[PDB]
């Protein structure tokens, strides 16, 4: 879908999960 | 252990 | 899953239960990848070792959820099973090569902010993600430790461990379809998949386009948050071919 992988409740209203940043980190 | 799920899903 | 954390209100939006319908239980995670698609693992569906092989009336698949056992009235879906697809190399003889599994449902769900389907990874997302070191996320309400269950969907986060490691870490034959993740002793965190876990979903945040992607589906582990032992995957990409075969067709 061409909405696939968007979180109403994160990416969609700009909020961030508690932990999706350790991911963000690891990618080097 | 699961409460009861609506009878409707197991019809 | 063992050594993670509750998960956020809809941080997992696309999870799944599949759920036994007689007697009520749980079966295994699985994820949705469409209104009207579902994706897990074929030992969910089909170990002829266990005498597992269910037909679709013998499930409901839930979704929406977070807690485990309660029924969420206004948040959850449950819906029934038009027909189940096992990937046909699905290797349950040996080592679960091909791990994959399709489910069509009987209607479209709704989407909502609990509700929403996770994206599939392009060959480029893959590439580019599928590296040692790179951490993935894996969710289910799969028991707490190998010897205890959840009150809500759990979360933990797992480095993708290099090849050599995982085969080493292992008497089983590992193939091309199959990677894993977790932490090695000496790096102090720790963590896995466990006992109902299975099925669902390793993602991954690409920080290219900021969406999600399920690189793998939870396969196996020997044992759950062992020392020197790795929790095994689906790697999905490798299998997007036959996927996208099955949804062309069906
Ligand atoms: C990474 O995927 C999984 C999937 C399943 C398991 C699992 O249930 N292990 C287990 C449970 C009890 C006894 C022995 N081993 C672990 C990781
Ligand atoms: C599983 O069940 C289906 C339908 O009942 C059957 O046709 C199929 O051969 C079975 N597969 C195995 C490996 O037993
Ligand atoms: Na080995
Ligand atoms: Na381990």
């Amino acid at each position: 879908e061409a909405d696939c992988g968007l979180r109403p409740l994160f990416e969609k209203k700009s909020l961030e999960d508690k932990t999706e940043r350790e991911l963000l980190e690891s990618y080097i | 252990d699961f409460e009861e799920i609506p009878e409707e899903y197991l019809q | 899953i063992v050594e993670g954390s509750d998960a956020e209100i809809g941080m997992s939006p696309w999870q799944v239960m599949l759920f036994r319908k007689s007697p009520q239980e749980l079966l295994c995670g699985a994820s949705l990848i469409s209104d009207r698609w579902v994706l897990t693992a074929a030992h969910c569906l089909l170990y002829p070792p266990w005498d597992k092989n269910f037909t679709e009336n013998d499930l409901l698949v839930r979704i929406g959820k977070h807690s485990r056992t309660r029924y969420e009235r206004n948040i959850e879906k449950i819906s029934m099973l038009e027909k189940i697809y096992i990937h046909p190399r699905y290797n349950w003889r040996e080592n679960l090569d091909r791990d994959i599994a399709l489910m069509k449902l009987k209607k479209p769900v709704a989407f909502s902010d609990y509700i929403h389907p996770v994206c599939l990874p392009d060959r480029e997302t893959a590439a580019s993600l599928l590296q040692a070191g790179y951490k993935g996320r894996v969710t289910g309400w799969g028991n707490l430790k190998e010897t205890g269950q959840p009150s809500v969907l759990q979360v933990v986060n797992l480095p993708i461990v290099e090849r050599p490691v995982c085969k080493d870490s292992t008497r089983i034959r590992i193939t091309d379809n199959m990677f894993c993740a977790g932490y090695k002793p000496d790096e102090g965190k720790r963590g896995d998949a466990c006992e109902g876990d299975s099925g669902g979903p390793f993602v991954m945040k690409s920080p290219f386009n900021n969406r999600w992607y399920q690189m793998g589906i939870v396969s196996w582990g020997e044992g759950c948050d062992r020392d020197g032992k790795y929790g095994f995957y689906t790697h999905v990409f490798r299998l997007k071919k036959w996927i996208q075969k099955v949804i062309d067709q069906f």
